[PDB]
RNA sequence: ACCCCCCCCUCCGGCCCCGCCGCCCGCGCCCCAGCCCCGUGCCCCCUGCCCGAGGCGGCCCCCGCCCGGGAGGACCACCC
RNA sequence: GUGGGCCCCUCCUGGUAAGCAGGACGGGCGAGGCGGGACGAUCCGGACGCCGGGCCAGGGUGCGCCGCCGGGGCCGGAACGGCGUCGGCCG
């Protein structure tokens, strides 16, 4: 669901400062409405031109190859309920819109964080020599087998219909 | 059922009235119908002429499918004559062919208070 | 508030209800246990209490204060004329308790145990074991009769009854009851000791031995309806309670809002 | 003692999804969760599913380590093992279940019949 | 209207119970049989006190207007299937006397045809450490007086239907033999175009 | 780590036949029998050793193929040499007395601190009690499943208990001093 | 483990066997494993829609008081 | 006619506190049906002639009881303790 955009943001221009600078960021987001709050967020911080201010000059929306699966490194920010963290994680995906949305499920379920508490540093490609957490690194491999994790959620689906038959099936391993 | 007597068909069964937990909606008929399992697959199903058994005459009563019900395969049906409450739990048919009731199976206030805007002719 | 001073309730609870008994006489409800290889004995018996007197006995103890010395002690006596033996039951342990197999009558049956079978005995018709006696006459019936019971019981009960023309009672009609057999090999050598014993007589010297304990079971004396301070023993109210002092004076707090089974009423004694 | 294993080069049949119902093969193993699966002789899009959709064949493809949609197109038709996994009787089962998925209301009144006489017949043979 | 009979080895009591009670309020008849092998997920001590907690649970003044506490596991199984249904009325009435409850496999169901609901099977439904413990040692343990009694007539069982096998398992190679029959297999080619 | 693993070396003298974790050994000694039916283990046996596998582990999970590959090992030990737990009978001013009995199945003990009540401990079967031939006030446990040896001992030791005193100064009882294999 | 549960012990709807002596109803049996799951990932899917023996499992029915004594008792009941 | 009010949200004063007592903008019950919050004058939706059809707010969707599936994670109450488990930051 998570999108990736491309904004551009300038002041508005006064007499003192004709032609002022243009900013730009990349952002993910579920839509363009989204990214556009996003980008006034930060542009108001760091930059400290409110969204009175200032105009947006572009939404552009990137879409990417998939059809290979590498390795990205996420360099983010969050607020619990004692302050504030900072936190680097590592996912395998196919696009980057992709990996991100695997950051904000796990960040959701391990950390109760929501989307409006993490503030995303940084997004890289992490070649597979680099690679610094373990679970990533398994499957950064030649050869790498294992037999099903979970067989038994075949069987217990068909049984939603099949409510009654005649021997408990096997599971097949 | 000396006119159904022949009639091949699908089983089928009367679960309860159209219902909320506060109010109950005694003009429509939530049916079971045997293998259907899916909001889709209830197509094959959808306009087609039922009837149930009402063991106290002995005789039919004749009724049609509407509409879904859920997204787990349940129906809605609306009879000839509203449901009593005693005929719940008990089998509906599904018949495979065609029978020409005539206009024997459809509500009564479509039959009467439809508003065709029509009159009373007195012959 | 807290009951100021500890005393206990009166009265034992594991004897309700205070109701007649409604059995008829005593019935025994358990037999003692069957140990397999033991020898073949009974274990009832069935009499009629007829006094007591008292006797002098010479203590043999050891370690007590009556050590060597001699010692007055009460007796009751009871009399115990011969029982007859007339029928044999079987029964087998199942997923549902104990269930019977068949009962296998003899072939004839005495004039004592036939009044116990009718109301009045001189009015009514007799229909008792009239096709019975006929087809079991011959008596290769009760020996495929017992042919069952040998196949599928686990425990064997005899059936015998009083002759009441040997006693000082009133009643014409004998007194019915199960005897089980103990002890044994098998199950299949009770059956031809309890064969053995059909229509014939049995002795209480040949069920119990001197020295050895018993249970007796029976029917209290009965004394009708009777208040608190007999039927349960509670405490007298003092002389100047206006209405009377043989009550129950609270007979429960305000909640719970009913009266307590546990607590003590008025009704049948005895 | 297992004998089926995630790997790459394995079939696998999809059991649910929008692509229920399909064969298709594993290129790449994202996680314990997921899969890059591809099967372009049957009908199925280079995509990511998750593993509780993929039931395990007792086939393994050989394959190389990265291949392209149409290098695997190639490498699938080399090999026998599309072909035999529909000779078994897994693969004989699976396509009697694409006869029946077609049906109309007129013909399963038809197979209720003939259910019927199917049940009659082998009482008038098992009574000797 | 055929009776459905399920075997409950294996099942998970609340999971089974709901199954049950949905389709009594359809008019089925419904046997359930070895109640004594039925599964209960959670340490056996914890599921312990668990049911002893109920049994303090009585009328103050009067224990016979009080809730009755059932200790055979049939009754059990029968005591948590009413709670899945509104027994009070006259179609929750009915419902409850369409249903049969057996410890073991009794004679008056020894031939009927058996059937299982594997999405509420302890092998499907619980994670490999979870433990879990048997409805009949709960039993046991709060007063059930005839364990022993259900193995003895369990095992007599079993062997006479050992015996019985063999003896069907010929049936069949006579029973299956029948392919010269063709007036079936004018039946069988026609249900082949449309499976 | 998708799985955890660990490897033993199968001694040439004993015959082993594992078959849904039901390990079964024999040498002269004897035969064992050990179900590990109740954990969730990949057991392999090929080309002469024993490997224990658990695919997925996630917590106390990595806690069992060091367990299950040290339980096989006293498995060998026991069909091959056997165990030898020896005991000591300590006392001050009361002599302990023991009488091996059952032909070596039961012992009974007597006068522990002047006492009236009598001991009596039967063995675990497969073990034998013996008195000790070369030194005094002294006992033998010898078997082949080493659980058995030590479930027996303790039951010993746990059946010579001093009530209500300080038992830091009043020390009688009968203690395990040797935990090993025989030596024939 | 004075605790808790069962036995013993008190009450006990219902039921079973035996004495004297007919009705009705239904048609369906492998077992055991899930980190061997032994080659699976099915069958059933028509309770009348045309089904309707024997055996094997169910169901129904079947038994007086008054009167007088008492070891029983408000009246009744209970035991004779 | 009324001149006994009370409650919610934000903001306050006395009091250890209170379902205590006293003030403020806006809203509600009073004098507001219906659904939901198991249950409640006031909370969440929605404010009302008598009907038929459609769409759906608030809350939810194992059985009681109308309605569910797919996917990614994890597995009343204070100071203060925890080599329970999963995830991080700094050396
Ligand atoms: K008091
Ligand atoms: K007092
Ligand atoms: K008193
Ligand atoms: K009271
Ligand atoms: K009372
Ligand atoms: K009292
Ligand atoms: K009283
Ligand atoms: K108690
Ligand atoms: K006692
Ligand atoms: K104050
Ligand atoms: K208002
Ligand atoms: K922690
Ligand atoms: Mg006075
Ligand atoms: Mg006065
Ligand atoms: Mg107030
Ligand atoms: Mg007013
Ligand atoms: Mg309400
Ligand atoms: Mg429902």
């Amino acid at each position: 669901m998570m999108q990736k955009y491309i904004v551009y943001g300038r002041r508005l221009p006064s007499e003192k400062f004709p032609e002022p600078e243009v900013f730009r960021m990349t952002i993910y987001a579920p839509n363009e409405i989204v990214a556009k709050s996003r980008f006034w967020y930060h542009l108001k911080s760091l930059k400290k031109i409110k969204r009175t201010h200032g105009e947006i000059l572009d939404c552009q929306h990137i879409e990417e190859n998939g059809d290979f699966v590498k390795n990205f490194g996420v360099l983010l920010r969050y607020r619990s309920r004692v302050g504030q963290h900072n936190m680097y994680r590592e996912v395998r995906e196919t696009t980057s819109a992709r990996a991100m949305d695997k950051v904000y499920s796990e960040m959701a379920g391990q950390c109760r964080a929501r989307y409006h508490d993490i503030q995303i540093i940084n997004v890289k490609e992490v070649a597979d020599e680099d690679v610094r957490r373990e679970k990533v690194a398994m499957f950064t491999q030649k050869g790498v087998r294992f037999p099903h994790p979970c067989p038994y959620v075949h069987v217990k689906r068909a049984a939603r219909t099949a409510r009654f038959q005649d021997r408990a099936p096997h599971v097949p391993q | 059922m000396e006119e159904i007597k022949g009639k091949t068909f699908l089983p089928a069964i009367f679960v309860g009235y159209q219902r909320s937990r506060a109010k109950q909606r005694e003009n429509v008929a939530l049916v079971k119908v045997s293998g259907i399992y899916t909001r889709a697959e209830t197509d094959k199903v959808l306009g087609r002429l039922i009837a149930i058994i009402h063991s106290k005459s002995g005789k039919p009563i004749f009724g049609k499918i509407c509409r879904p019900h859920g997204n787990s395969g349940m129906v809605r049906a609306r009879f000839y004559t509203n449901l009593p409450g005693q005929l719940m739990g008990h089998k509906v048919r599904v018949f495979y062919d065609n029978i020409d009731v005539g206009d024997r199976a459809t509500p009564k206030y479509e039959r009467l208070y439809g508003n065709p805007n029509a009159t009373v002719t007195y012959e | 508030s807290h009951r100021k001073f500890s005393c206990c309730r009166k009265g034992n609870l594991g004897y309700l209800p205070r109701k007649r008994c409604t059995r008829g006489r005593g019935r025994c409800k358990t037999f003692p246990p069957d140990v397999q290889g033991a020898p073949i004995h009974l274990t009832a018996f069935l009499g009629y209490k007829a006094g007591c007197t008292h006797v002098m006995r010479f203590i043999d103890h050891r370690g007590s204060n009556l050590h060597n010395r001699q010692a007055i002690d009460q007796a009751t006596i009871i009399d115990a004329p011969p029982m007859i033996c007339t029928a044999i039951i079987g029964y087998a342990k199942t997923p549902k308790g104990l269930r019977a197999v068949t009962t296998v009558w003899a072939a004839h049956i005495a004039e004592p145990a036939m009044r116990r079978f009718y109301r009045n005995y001189f009015h009514a018709e007799k229909t008792a074991f009239s096709t019975y006696m006929k087809k079991a006459a011959d008596g290769t019936y009760i020996k495929e009769q017992l042919g069952r019971l040998k196949q599928h019981a686990d425990v064997i009960r005899i059936v015998a009854h009083t002759q009441p023309a040997l006693t000082p009672l009133k009643q014409k009609k004998a007194d019915i009851m199960e005897i089980q057999v103990n002890g044994g090999a098998n199950v299949a050598e009770k059956v031809d000791y309890a064969y053995a014993l059909m229509e014939k007589p049995i002795s209480i010297k040949d069920v119990f031995s001197v020295g050895a304990q018993i249970d007796t079971i029976s029917i209290t004396r009965g004394r009708g309806f009777e208040g608190v301070v007999t039927r349960w023993g509670v405490t007298r109210l003092p002389r100047k309670t206006r209405r009377g002092n043989r009550k129950v004076a609270c007979i429960g707090a305000w909640h719970p809002a009913n009266v307590q089974y546990t607590v003590a009423r008025a009704g049948q004694m005895g | 003692s297992y004998h089926r294993f995630v790997e790459a080069g394995r079939l696998v049949y999809l059991g649910d999804g929008p692509d229920k119902g399909k064969l298709a093969v594993i290129v790449d193993i994202l996680s314990t969760a997921a899969v890059l699966i591809d099967g372009p002789t049957t009908g199925v899009k280079r995509q990511v599913v998750s593993l509780r959709w993929a039931m395990l064949t007792d086939q393994v493809i050989n394959i190389s380590e990265k291949p392209t949609t149409e290098q695997l197109k190639k490498e699938i038709e080399a090999s026998p093992a599309i072909d035999t996994f529909m000779n078994s009787v897994w693969g004989k089962k699976i396509q009697q279940q694409r006869l029946r998925a077609k049906a109309t209301f007129e013909d399963m009144g038809k197979i209720a019949k003939l259910r019927r006489e199917r049940k009659m017949a082998m009482k008038r043979i098992a009574m000797s | 209207m055929s009776r459905i009979v399920i075997d409950c080895k294996g099942h998970i009591l609340g999971r089974l119970s709901a199954i049950v009670a949905k389709e009594l309020l359809h008019g089925h008849e419904v046997a359930l049989v070895r109640c004594e092998k039925a599964i209960i997920s959670g340490a056996f001590r914890d599921v312990k006190a668990h049911y002893l907690k109920k049994m303090h649970k009585r009328t103050n003044f009067n224990h016979l207007r009080g809730p009755f506490h059932f200790r055979a596991p049939a009754e059990i199984v029968r005591r948590t299937i009413r709670g899945m249904i509104p027994y009070k009325t006259v179609r929750g009435s009915d419902a409850m006397s369409r249903l049969r409850v057996y410890d073991g496999i009794p004679p008056c169901c020894a031939r009927y045809k058996r059937v299982v609901c594997p999405s509420a099977m302890a092998y499907l439904c619980l994670r490999p450490e979870r433990r879990r413990c048997e409805v009949g040692r709960v039993a046991h343990e709060i007063g059930w007086q005839h364990a022993a009694d259900v193995e003895r007539y369990e095992k007599r069982r079993l062997e006479e239907c050992d015996k019985w096998y063999q003896d069907k398992i010929q049936i069949d190679k006579k029973i299956a033999e029948a392919a010269e029959k063709d007036a079936e297999l004018q039946r069988i080619n026609a249900e082949l175009a449309k499976y | 780590p998708l799985c955890s693993s660990m490897t033993i070396k199968v001694p040439t003298d004993v015959e082993c036949t594992i078959n849904k974790r039901v390990v079964t050994v024999k040498g002269k000694k004897g035969t064992l029998v050990r179900d590990f039916s109740h954990a969730p283990l990949d057991i392999t046996h090929a080309n002469d050793t024993i490997s224990v596998a658990v695919w997925f582990p996630r917590g106390k999970r990595n806690a069992l193929p060091r367990t299950i590959c040290s339980h096989i090992e006293n498995m060998f030990k026991g069909v091959t040499y056997g165990f030898e737990y020896k005991m000591r009978l300590a006392y001050a001013h009361f002599p302990i007395a023991a009488t091996v009995v059952d032909n070596n199945k039961a012992i009974e003990i007597r006068n522990f601190m002047h006492q009236i009540k009598t001991r009596r401990i039967e063995c675990l079967p497969g073990v034998t009690i013996a008195m000790s031939t070369n030194v005094k006030d002294e006992l033998i446990l010898r078997g082949i499943s080493i659980e058995d040896v030590s479930h027996t001992a303790a039951r010993i030791h746990e059946s010579l208990k001093v009530p209500n005193k300080d038992l830091r100064k009043f020390l009688d009882g009968c203690y395990v001093s040797s935990r090993g294999l025989q030596e024939q």
